[PDB]
């Protein structure tokens, strides 16, 4: 019965920013990771 | 010679045509679509009097 | 005061005079900003005008020498001073002002008072936002110019062999530090600068678009052709159609902002994330942890004499920058290159 | 190659004549603002 | 309507039509 | 092999662009 | 004068106050046309005063004197300047005419009537009157048409113009046979703009230039008479905006292309812009270098045909991608360069190396060596080499100033097109002041657009 | 009080700033034209860059003994 | 019905109810920028190597020829072609087109003709939505800078091989070679362009933070503050007086913009004018005007050269130009 219970929300525009961010970083950095 | 070219790289041809069918492409496609615009000109307004544009 | 009513000490008599709504706000931070920022600007304008760089660098950098605005600078100390702070009471200068200027100690005068000036300016805008009772986002954005300044002017030379390889405070002097990082660090290729470009050059896009989207979706709130007159900052309604602005870009670019608060935070976010990433790359270059080489394309281009990319062209251009400037860029090395040992293409 | 050139000149002049006769087909009246 | 200097006569109200509620411009 | 990984990261980025336009969360007015 | 609240225009857009003020707008243009003639008088006499005869015309930073030299006033064979007094008369006749244009420009701006509609009905105009606008358009085409016949009369009858392609070297040549063939004249216009064509920047002789101005002179006299006696047809009512800012934006997009054309005209062409007066072109100086070291090394005992470069293509002579024997090096890109010093060495099958091993003339290597040290690269403070060059000479080519100024002016006037054509189309539609806030047209559209 | 436009238009501003402002410009003119700027800041005059000992650029090359070395590099 | 075939096509092209607006500029833009997009992706992945320099050494730029995302590029056209027009049908084989840099000139011709029409339909939808027009004037500044690198600088230098390569590391080569030949850093129009993107990044963070720091309390601390704005609400979600009255105490009171409409004009005009200059600066150096050359400017008595920082830039400049295009030059002056 913790009164400090919260929920996380993530709308689809934040999904589209998040998925883009980890693919663009994978487009960027993996050229260096595969070297 | 060795291969086959079109040989028009620096020849300065009018609209870049060298087979006469290319000029009829230019007139056919312009003429087909001038005619579609001309027949469809009855839906664009009859701007017949003198003060009949988008003016200010 | 404090809802318990103590008697005011001399602090409260000093706090209300500093936090006074006069013409220029001093505040408590102004005891740190205004002495330091006046001496960074005063040190830069004196050093570019009068102070030589003939001993630290072997090259003239003042207006009194013959330089103009582009080529004059307050140049870094020699590589023989290592990371010496070059206090005028220091072991190198030893009280003499006219030799402290010749030893390049006026560089570290500007760099240290500029560094504590940036602390004084960032504390200024915490202090004003607590007076005005706003949110502190103007200061948090200024963490990124402090992230750039500390990582380039302070953190980078501390990892190198001295304050020599710091940027000198000038126009053409920044430009060689820029050309130093291409030739030596291959700093365009570093993916932290790539995130730094996309932040800086993407905030310039957001500045130009949000400025033009607002200015072209304005409501007709006036009669005349000057649309700047049809505004009062105490109005409760938006001055431009956000709904028209959304439908415009959702059909031009396909994706538009629908939230005005997310837009202006995204304008906040892009230049700050861009500069913090680029500051990490200069931290990496302080240790010479470069993103210099793709080793899989160096092994191939050395085992195949016809494999040329624009990458291997860039590696050859950096060899040109390194050998042709370092007889004059690094005079402490005292390296003489005979003209037949420097790299050279055909007929140039 | 000439078959490709005839095709591109049919294609490009199709879209250029859409452009030209589109603005001749009463573009300035396609405003929402009435006078 | 007072017919401003590029044609395009003004649609009724003057400059900053919220002066009645806000008082300035 | 890595070129297969490169194109998958480029196709995957162009996939998110396609979904962010044609399957965006639509802005509800009022 | 006039203020803001009586117009709705601030001080920074106050020439827009005199849109519907016909007389004030007339004095605005006549005083501005005074400035164009005043600059052309003042900068001419500035260039006459600073002309030094023991230096080339292109070395001295002269951009207006090569235009009067191209007409053939005061030039000799080979581009030698005979006298400078014909350049002085052109400077004074503009500097005196600028006071006359300056007077009536100041007159109609201050004393003359604000709108000349009710008192002077011939000069009066409303912007929406499509007859009167074509009437004024027809008057000025006849002025442009008769102005184009001044170049034809000066080339055919009044002493001739400078032909840099003349037999015996370049001098002033009366153009007795201008080319009036429509297949040749209208063949430049439909030519591609790319390499080997250069749209109308490759016009290679003065007979096409003068014969082309016969065509542009007659068509503008005929097209002026056409617009005086006609009104725009109903399809033209349907396509255009009929405001004064629209007519400006139509002129701004037309003149911004013309700035781009004269940018590439002065950079590439060396017939209407002779190299004796304007200096070598970009292609001319790069081809002059390969010609200079080809003559330098034939005399030092080397077969320049059989000489293989470090890449294997040929150090001095290589083959064009269409099969012409051209100069080797990075100047393979400028192989379609033609020059009056180079074309005597060129046969059908490209350059003729039999003609080029035996019949290099001493005047050709004089001139090509001049063009190599006057390449159109410089600096902004007029240094005169590559960016890696010390302060030795004082040179930026006029072609480098004429192209760079007129790309920038051509770029901004395309921006001025996009400004005013967007505004005049929107101001005629009614929403140039903003969204109406009562009927916002997005609010009457279906969402999920 | 005094909002930056009743100062610049006041004549008492210009009965001060037409005397102190030119005498401060001349004070800057004479700080350099009397050669004192070359002495205070230690910038070398155009006849002081190269002594007879060296004909090259100076090099400080010593940390704790730089104070008397730059006296020897300058030629004093 | 009464409406013809062409009239129902015009009401569909100019329809504001399409998801992506087309317009009459979009009947040019869409088949242009789908042509250049399709041939970019195929040539970035699978194009065979390209003789960029015209000296019959090919340069690889494709993922299938041993490149990654950074070093891959669509290589510019051959130097032997120059400014000549080289479509597919002017080649003998398709592989000769691929060898001579043919894909580059097809991308660049369709990309430039597509961004001129992207700018055209940003005007057009503004006119269809009842907007004021000049978002297109703001987009003319990246259009001019794209036009400078792919069209105008090749026109001035006389070859599309001097155009910008279509890739990441190919761009970097284009910048480094540019600074050796033209000294772009010492050019004032590039200096103004840097002031436009450093100012435009300052002002994006400045205007972006003052609005964020003036948000009216609408939500709790358990939900983002971006929830406090509703799309389509007519009230104004932040305090402009508190934002203006904060930047007023930060430096000066009359150094701020109390007018939010005047604020957003300056917010648009600082990057756009700055990029307008660096697009022209690149286009003036296209004609070899070049950057300031202060080399051997400071000279002491007895006529001897004192170096400056510009002389050190020259040592970095002439290191690149003795190494760029290292086999092209048979002659000592890089006039091309
Ligand atoms: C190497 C070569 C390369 C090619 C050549 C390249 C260069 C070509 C440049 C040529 C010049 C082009 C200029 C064209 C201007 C068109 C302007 C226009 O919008 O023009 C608009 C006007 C409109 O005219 C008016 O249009 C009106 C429309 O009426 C309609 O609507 C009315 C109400 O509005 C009434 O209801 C009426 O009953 C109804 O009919 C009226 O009919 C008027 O009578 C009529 O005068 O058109 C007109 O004046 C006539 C327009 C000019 C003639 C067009 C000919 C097109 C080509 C024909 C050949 C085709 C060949 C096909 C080959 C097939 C095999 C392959
Ligand atoms: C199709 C539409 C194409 C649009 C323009 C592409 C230009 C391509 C080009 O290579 O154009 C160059 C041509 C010049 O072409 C050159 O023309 C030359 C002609 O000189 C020849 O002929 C001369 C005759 O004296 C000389 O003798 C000389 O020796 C000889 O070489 C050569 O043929 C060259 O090979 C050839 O490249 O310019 C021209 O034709 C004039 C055309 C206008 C050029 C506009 C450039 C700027 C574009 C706008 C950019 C800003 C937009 C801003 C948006 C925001
Ligand atoms: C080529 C430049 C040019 C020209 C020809 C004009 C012309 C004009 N402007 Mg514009 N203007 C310009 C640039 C120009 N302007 C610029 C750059 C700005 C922005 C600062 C403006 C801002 C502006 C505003 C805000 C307004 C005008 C107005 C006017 C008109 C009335 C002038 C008047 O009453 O002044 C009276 C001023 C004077 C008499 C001062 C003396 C100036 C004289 C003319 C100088 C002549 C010197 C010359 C050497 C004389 C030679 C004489 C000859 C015999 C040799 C006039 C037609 C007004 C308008 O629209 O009218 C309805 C108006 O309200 N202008
Ligand atoms: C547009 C056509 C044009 C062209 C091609 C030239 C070309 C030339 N001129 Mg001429 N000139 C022109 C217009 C032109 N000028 C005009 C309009 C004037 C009247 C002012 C003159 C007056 C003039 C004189 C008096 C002299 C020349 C000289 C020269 C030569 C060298 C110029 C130089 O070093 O510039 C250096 C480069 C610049 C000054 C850059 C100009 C950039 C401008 C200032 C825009 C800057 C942007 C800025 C942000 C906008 C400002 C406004 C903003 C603050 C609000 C060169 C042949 C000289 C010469 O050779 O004489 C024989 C010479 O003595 N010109
Ligand atoms: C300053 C010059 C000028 C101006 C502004 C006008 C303005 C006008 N003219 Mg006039 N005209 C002029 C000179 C001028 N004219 C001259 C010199 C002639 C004699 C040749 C004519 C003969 C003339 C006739 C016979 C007619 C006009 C008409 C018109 C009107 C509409 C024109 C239009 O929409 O074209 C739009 C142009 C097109 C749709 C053609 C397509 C253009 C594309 C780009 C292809 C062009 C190919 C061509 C061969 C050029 C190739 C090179 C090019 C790429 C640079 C407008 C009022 C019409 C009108 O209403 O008048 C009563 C009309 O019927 N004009
Ligand atoms: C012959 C061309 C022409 C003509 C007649 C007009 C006429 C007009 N314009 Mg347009 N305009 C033009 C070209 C033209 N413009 C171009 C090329 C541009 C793009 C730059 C614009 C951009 C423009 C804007 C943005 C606006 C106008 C406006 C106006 C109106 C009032 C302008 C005024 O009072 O200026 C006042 C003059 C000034 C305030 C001084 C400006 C000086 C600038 C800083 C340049 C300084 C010169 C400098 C040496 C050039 C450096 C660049 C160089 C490197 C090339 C009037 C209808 C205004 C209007 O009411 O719209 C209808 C308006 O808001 N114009
Ligand atoms: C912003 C403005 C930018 C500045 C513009 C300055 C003017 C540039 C345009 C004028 C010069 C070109 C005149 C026409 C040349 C021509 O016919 O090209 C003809 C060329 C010739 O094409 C080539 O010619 C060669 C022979 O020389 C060979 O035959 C080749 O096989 C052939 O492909 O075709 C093109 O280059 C492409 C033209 C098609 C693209 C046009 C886009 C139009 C967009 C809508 C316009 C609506 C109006
Ligand atoms: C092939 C392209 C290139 C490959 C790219 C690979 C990487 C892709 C990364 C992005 C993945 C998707 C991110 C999240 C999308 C989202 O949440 O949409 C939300 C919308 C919800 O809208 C609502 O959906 C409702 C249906 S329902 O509620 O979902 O049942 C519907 O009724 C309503 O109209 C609608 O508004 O989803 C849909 O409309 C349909 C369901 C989408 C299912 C996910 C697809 C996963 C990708 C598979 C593609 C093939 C991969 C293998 C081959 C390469
Ligand atoms: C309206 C106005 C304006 C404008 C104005 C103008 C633009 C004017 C113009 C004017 C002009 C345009 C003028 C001119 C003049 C000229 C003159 C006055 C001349 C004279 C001449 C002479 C004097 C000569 C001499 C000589 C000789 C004979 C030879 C030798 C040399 C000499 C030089 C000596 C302004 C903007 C201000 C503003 C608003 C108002
Ligand atoms: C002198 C000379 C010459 C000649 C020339 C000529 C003869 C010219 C002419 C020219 C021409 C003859 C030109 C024309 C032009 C035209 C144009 C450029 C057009 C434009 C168009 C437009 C602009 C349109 C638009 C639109 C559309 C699209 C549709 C309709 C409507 C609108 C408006 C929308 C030569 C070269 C031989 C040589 C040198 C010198
Ligand atoms: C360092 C030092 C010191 C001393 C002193 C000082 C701190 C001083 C300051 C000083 C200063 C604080 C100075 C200032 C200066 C300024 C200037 C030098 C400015 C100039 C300006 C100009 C040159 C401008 C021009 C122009 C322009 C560009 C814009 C507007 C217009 C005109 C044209 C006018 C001390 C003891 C602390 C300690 C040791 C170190
Ligand atoms: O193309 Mn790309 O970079 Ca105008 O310089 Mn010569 O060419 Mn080439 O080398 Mn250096
Ligand atoms: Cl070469
Ligand atoms: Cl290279
Ligand atoms: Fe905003």
């Amino acid at each position: 019965p913790n009164p400090n219970k919260q929920v996380v929300e993530l709308n689809r525009t934040s999904l589209y920013w998040g998925l883009l961010l980890i693919f663009v970083l994978a487009v960027l950095f993996s050229s260096y990771i595969f070297n | 010679l060795v291969d086959e070219r079109m040989n028009g790289d620096g020849t300065g041809r009018p609209f870049g045509v060298n087979d006469p069918v290319l000029g009829w492409v230019l007139l056919g496609v312009f003429g087909t679509m001038w005619a579609i615009w001309f027949i469809g000109q009855k839906d664009l307004g009859d701007f017949e009097d003198a003060d009949d544009g988008l003016k200010l | 005061i404090g809802t318990y009513q103590e008697k005011r000490t001399w602090f409260d008599d000093a706090d209300d005079w500093l936090r006074q709504d006069r013409f220029v706000f001093v505040g408590w931070s102004g005891l740190l900003l205004f002495p330091c920022a006046y001496f960074a600007l005063g040190g830069w304008l004196t050093g570019t005008t009068f102070v030589t760089s003939w001993y630290t660098h072997g090259l003239a950098t003042s207006y009194l020498e013959g330089c103009n605005f582009l080529t004059a600078a307050v140049s870094t100390p020699a590589n023989s001073m290592a990371h010496s702070l070059l206090f005028v009471w220091g072991p190198e200068a030893q009280g003499d002002f006219t030799r402290w200027c010749q030893l390049g100690g006026l560089w570290a005068f500007v760099a240290l008072h500029g560094a504590f000036g940036l602390i004084g300016f960032m504390l200024r805008q915490f202090e004003i936002a607590r007076s005005v009772n706003l949110r502190p986002y103007n200061a948090i954005a200024f963490s990124a110019p402090i992230a750039v300044f500390v990582s380039v002017f302070l953190i980078y030379p501390l990892g190198q062999s001295g304050w020599f390889f710091a940027p000198s405070f000038g126009v053409a002097a920044i430009f060689r530090f820029i050309l130093f990082f291409q030739g030596f660090h291959n700093w365009t290729l570093n993916p932290f600068h790539m995130m730094g470009v996309a932040g800086v050059l993407g905030a310039a896009l957001l500045c130009a678009i949000h400025g033009a989207t607002v200015e072209n979706t304005l409501f007709e709130d006036g009669d005349g052709a000057n649309t700047f007159r049809a505004f009062n900052p105490t109005q409760a309604e938006e001055t431009y159609s956000m709904v028209t602005a959304n439908r415009f870009w959702s059909q031009i670019f396909g994706v538009a902002f629908s939230n005005k608060r997310w837009l202006h935070f995204f304008m906040l976010l892009v230049p700050v994330t861009g500069l913090w990433m680029s500051a990490i790359g200069v931290v990496g270059l302080a240790l010479n942890l470069r993103a210099y080489d793709f080793v899989s394309q160096e092994i191939r281009a050395a085992e195949d004499p016809e494999f040329e990319t624009f990458y291997t062209k860039n590696i050859l251009l950096n060899e040109g920058i390194r050998a042709w400037m370092a007889a004059q860029d690094q005079p402490h090395e005292r390296l003489v290159f005979p003209e037949e040992v420097l790299p050279r293409g055909n007929a140039l | 190659m000439l078959t490709l050139k005839i095709f591109v000149y049919t294609v490009v002049t199709f879209f250029v004549c859409l452009f030209i006769f589109g603005f001749l087909s009463n573009d300035p009246a396609r405003n929402p603002g009435k006078n | 309507a007072w017919a401003a200097a590029a044609g395009a006569a003004g649609a009724g109200y003057g400059v900053y039509r919220y002066e009645a509620a806000y008082g300035a411009a | 092999m890595e070129a297969l990984v490169y194109t998958f990261l480029l196709v995957g980025t162009l996939g998110i662009i396609f979904f962010s336009i044609f399957f965006r969360d639509p802005p509800r007015m009022i | 004068g006039r203020d803001q609240e009586t117009t709705g225009f601030a001080w920074w857009s106050g020439n827009a106050r005199l849109i519907n003020l016909s007389g004030k707008l007339l004095g605005a243009h006549v005083a501005h046309a005074g400035l164009i003639v005043f600059w052309a008088g003042a900068m001419n006499l500035f260039e006459v005063s600073h002309f030094v005869p023991e230096k080339p015309m292109y070395e001295q930073g002269l951009i207006l004197l090569p235009h009067i030299a191209t007409l053939g006033y005061g030039v000799g064979p080979g581009g030698e300047i005979i006298d400078t007094f014909p350049y002085f008369v052109s400077g004074v006749l503009h500097l005196i005419s600028s006071a006359v244009l300056g007077f009536g420009g100041v007159y109609h701006s201050l004393i003359g009537p604000e709108t000349l509609e009710e008192s002077y009905p011939f000069f009066g105009y409303v912007w929406k009157d499509k007859n009167k606008m074509t009437n004024i358009l027809g008057y000025h085409l006849i002025m442009l048409g008769l102005g184009a016949w001044l170049l034809v009369w000066k080339a055919m009858y009044f002493g001739g113009v400078y032909d840099t392609w003349a037999p015996g070297g370049g001098d002033v040549r009366v153009i007795t046979n201008p080319t009036t063939n429509a297949a040749v004249i209208f063949g430049y216009l439909v030519k591609s703009p790319f390499g080997g064509d250069g749209w109308i920047c490759s016009v290679d002789n003065m007979e096409d230039i003068i014969g082309g101005h016969i065509w542009i002179g007659t068509l503008e006299i005929l097209g002026g008479i056409w617009h005086i006696y006609t009104t725009p047809w109903p399809w033209a009512r349907r396509a255009f905006v009929w405001s004064g800012e629209a007519y400006l934006s139509y002129s701004l997009g037309a003149i911004g292309v013309m700035g781009f054309i004269a940018c590439c005209m002065s950079w590439f062409n060396n017939t209407a812009y002779p190299s004796e007066f304007y200096g070598p072109t970009g292609p001319e100086a790069s081809q002059s270098q390969a010609f200079t070291f080809l003559v330098r090394d034939q005399r030092l005992g080397a077969n320049v045909a059989s000489a293989q470069g470090p890449t294997g293509l040929g150090k001095y002579l290589m083959r064009s991608p269409t099969g012409e024997i051209i100069f080797g090096g990075e100047t393979m890109r400028f192989w379609d360069f033609r020059g009056p010093w180079l074309e005597p060495l060129r046969g059908p099958n490209g350059l003729d190396l039999n003609k080029l091993k035996n019949d290099i003339q001493p005047w050709q290597e004089r001139r090509a060596a001049e063009y190599m040290t006057h390449a159109p690269l410089g600096s902004l403070n007029s240094v005169g080499g590559v960016a890696t060059e010390i302060n030795a000479v004082n040179f930026v080519s006029p072609r480098s100033w004429l192209a760079c100024s007129h790309f920038c002016l051509g770029f901004f006037f395309f921006i001025g097109h996009l400004w005013h054509a967007g505004r005049a189309r929107a101001a005629a539609a009614g929403f140039e002041k903003g969204i109406d806030r009562f009927d916002e047209p997005v609010l009457s559209m279906r969402p999920l657009d | 009080e005094r909002p930056f436009s009743d100062i610049l238009t006041s004549i008492r501003y210009w009965v001060i700033h037409s005397i102190t402002v030119p005498a401060l410009f001349i004070a800057g003119w004479l700080f350099v034209s009397t050669g004192l700027a070359y002495d205070v800041f230690g910038t070398p005059r155009p006849n002081e860059y190269f002594t007879e000992d060296r004909q090259e650029a100076p090099l400080i090359t010593d940390r704790f003994n730089a104070l008397e070395q730059v006296k020897k590099l300058s030629g004093n | 019905e009464n409406s013809s075939l062409w009239a129902r096509f015009c009401e569909w092209i100019t329809s504001t109810e399409n998801r992506l607006y087309i317009g009459w500029f979009g009947v040019i833009m869409i088949p242009c920028l789908l042509t250049a997009t399709s041939v970019f992706i195929i040539a970035f992945i699978a194009a065979p190597p390209v003789d960029i320099d015209g000296i019959r050494e090919p340069v690889s730029g494709s993922l299938l020829y041993g490149n990654n995302i950074i070093t891959g590029a669509v290589i510019p056209t051959s130097n032997a072609i120059g400014l000549h027009f080289y479509p597919i049908w002017e080649a003998a084989s398709l592989d000769e087109w691929l060898y001579n840099g043919g894909p580059y000139q097809l991308i660049v011709c369709h990309f430039l003709l597509g961004v001129y029409c992207y700018m055209g339909r940003e005007w057009e939808l503004s006119f269809r939505l009842g907007m004021r027009p000049w978002i297109a004037v703001a987009y003319s500044a990246p259009v001019a800078a794209a036009s400078a690198v792919f069209l105008v600088y090749p026109i001035g230098q006389g070859s599309f091989s001097d155009g910008m390569p279509l890739g990441i590391s190919g761009t970097f080569n284009f910048m480094i070679v540019f600074q050796a030949e033209h000294n772009i850093l010492m050019h004032p129009f590039h200096m103004l362009g840097v002031a436009g993107v450093f100012g435009g990044s300052l002002f994006s963070a400045m205007h972006g933070s003052l609005v964020t720091s003036s948000l009216i309390r609408e939500t709790t601390e358990n939900e983002s503050a971006n929830e406090g704005y509703r799309f389509g609400q007519e009230e104004e979600t932040y305090n402009i007086v508190a934002a203006h009255g904060y930047f007023g105490r930060l430096i000066f009171q009359y150094a701020s913009f109390n007018n939010s409409r005047s604020l957003h004009f300056f917010l648009a005009a600082w990057p756009v004018i700055g990029i307008w200059f660096t697009a022209l600066g690149l286009s003036t150096m296209a004609f070899n005007l070049n950057g300031f050359n202060f080399n051997q400017s400071v000279v002491d008595s007895q006529g001897r050269v004192l170096n400056t920082w510009a002389d050190i830039i020259n040592r970095a400049n002439l290191g690149m130009e003795v190494m760029h295009e290292r086999n092209a030059h048979n002659f000592p002056l890089d006039l091309a």
